[PDB]
RNA sequence: AAGAUGGUAAGGGCCCACGGUGGAUGCCUCGGCACCCGAGCCGAUGAAGGACGUGGCUACCUGCGAUAAGCCAGGGGGAGCCG
RNA sequence: GUGAAAAGAACCCCGGGAGGGGAGUGAAAUAGAGCCUGAAACCGUGGGCUUACAAGCAGUCACGGCCCCGCAAGGGGUUGUG
RNA sequence: CGACCCGCGAGGCGGCUGGAGGUAAGGGAAGUGCGAAUGCCGGCAUGAGUAACGAUAAAGAGGGUGAGAAUCCCUCUCGCCGUAAGCCCAAGGGUUCCUACGCAAUGGUCGUCAGCGUAGGGUUAGGCGGGACCUAAGGUGAAGCCGAAAGGCGUAGCCGAAGG
């Protein structure tokens, strides 16, 4: 019951995972695989990876039915960030910085 | 476009180094401050071999 | 707990652990003050590697730590121990003063 | 040299971004088969429109 | 037929819960500071301070110098050790 | 700056490995390896009130409509018009 | 986190998290209370998912190894240099040149690839360049003169190289 999975410490960005987590709420989980693998927009890739751990979880570990699950509550947040230089034209240099994130999904009966 | 570096290797031990620090009366000063700042591991031998 | 240290062998008591009880001591170290009056069981993970049989566990890992293993027991276990009177060619005489003794002498019991 | 003025709200900033959301795809079955593709192409499981063309002989 | 006409939220607000990012406050310290006392020079029998080498396998500190994680005598110590 | 002690995660299951769900250690792993307590800015996911003819740094002072805590008396959140 | 006491700064009293220290009627001694100094160190937003990706010598297709490829390897067509974007020596750099593994981070994109990460291996001189041979500009310097001290000039001699 309320199978978990978390990915953690993935390196994209957390605003373009919004744009992709958003297609899979209040789905089934078998028209949430079809529309996440022709959907274009790398970042797209890592939500197709956990989905298919939550399913691995609460078919063996937890014992629940297998068909019947649609997907419930699935959200992305910040991560630690790490940063580098650009140089930048008479002198002056730039920090920028490359965000990390972490996805997770719960999952539910219906 | 020849930005002041342009390096050489004789001349930095025969204006820096310990045959340069070691003979005038005022160079004698450096090295026996820089025995005592703190200990400076050192700087001047940069050159090789 | 130095240098100075007291257990070559010896039927130690214990007095506050859950254990109450007491045997003789095994292996002594200094710097951390580490034996074995062998009780304490513990579960350490064997890895199972050829090098290793396949299945081993845990066990024999034991480390009594402290100076709470209160020391050589005569039918009066409350003792210290003073040093010699030498009552010899002089002797050097570890040995309890203290009510009773058992403690020590080079018979069958070390 | 054109450079802006104070800082936008958190509730302006977040009234652009309401109109970016984007749409899911558009799927049919193949009916040689029994699963979803884009309604106009040749299917990578099992096989045509009327003629193989692709995948595996 | 001329009705205060109203139940919708691409989105925005206020409040209440539950998680992430961040590193302040509390409790500690093998590290410092200021006053007191014991004491107060080493060196061509080659100094203060350094380069390079030395563990069965070794990167870095510490100890030692072709006898190189050491050798020979005197005392202490009383049990486990090969930084 | 983990724990009194490393007993610091054998072995199955998704994964190219990271990483996670179960077992197991422990008085407690929201004490797991940048790991004592762990705040504010910052970014999110669910529930309550409210709005697409209406003009203002903000709020405040009234009256009414829902939601909640109340045995009842009474109170807090929310804001439509003056 | 919260609807008991003082006019106020503030004290109590209850409810969750924490994990081993706190003191108290009456007195004493000062590093004693912060929104602002274009104040100082540390986090995090705004502009914004926009300007940019560093030369107008272009690319296309077929088979491979893999979990995964417009970008890594070979085969076949297409274009630019050709007095230089092609080979050979001195400076300067001083590790990684070559092989077998690998992808967390650096390559302003990907990457099974690399000048990137751990492990092993590799530069052989009587006859090539320089010392055990000379001297130039300059430097150092017995004797000799010197300058309140430090130190300054200087004869023979000696060091001094892409030159003999």
């Amino acid at each position: 019951m309320e199978a978990k999975a978390i990915a953690r410490y993935v390196r994209i960005s957390p605003r373009k995972v919004r744009l992709v987590v958003d297609l899979i709420r209040g789905k089934s989980l078998e028209e949430a695989r079809n529309i996440l693998r022709y959907t274009n927009k790398r970042g797209a890739y890592f939500v197709a990876k956990v989905l298919e751990s939550a399913a691995a979880n609460a078919v063996n570990n937890h014992d629940m039915l297998e068909d019947r699950l649609y997907v419930k509550a699935a959200y992305v947040d910040e991560g630690p960030a790490l940063k580098r230089v650009l140089p930048r034209a008479r002198g002056r240099a730039d920090i920028i910085k490359k965000r990390t994130s972490h996805i997770t999904v719960i999952l539910g009966e219906k | 476009m020849k930005r002041t570096w342009q390096p050489n290797r004789r001349k930095r031990a025969k204006t820096h180094g310990f045959r340069a620090r070691m003979r005038t009366p005022g160079g004698r000063k450096v090295l026996k401050r820089r025995r005592q700042k703190g200990r400076w591991r050192l700087t001047p031998a940069v050159r090789k071999r | 707990m130095r240098v100075k240290m007291h257990v070559k062998k010896g039927d130690t008591v214990l007095v506050a652990s859950g254990k109450y009880k007491g045997r003789v001591g095994k292996v002594k170290e200094v710097l951390p003050k580490k034996y074995a009056v062998i009780v304490e069981g513990v579960n350490i993970v064997k890895k199972a590697v050829r090098v290793s049989p396949k299945y081993p566990q845990g066990g024999f890992i034991e480390k009594e730590a402290p100076l709470h293993a209160s020391k050589v027991r005569p039918i009066c276990p409350a003792c210290g121990k003073p040093t010699r009177v030498r009552k010899k060619f002089l002797e050097n005489g570890k040995k309890i003063r203290v009510c009773a003794k058992c403690g020590g002498a080079l018979d069958t019991e070390e | 040299h054109p450079v802006p003025k104070k800082k936008t709200s958190k509730a302006r900033r977040d009234a652009r971004r309401s109109h970016h959301a984007l749409t899911p795809p558009t799927l049919v079955p193949c009916p040689e088969c029994k699963a979803m593709k884009p309604p106009h192409t040749v299917c990578p499981e099992c096989g045509y429109y009327a003629g193989r063309k692709v995948l595996e002989v």
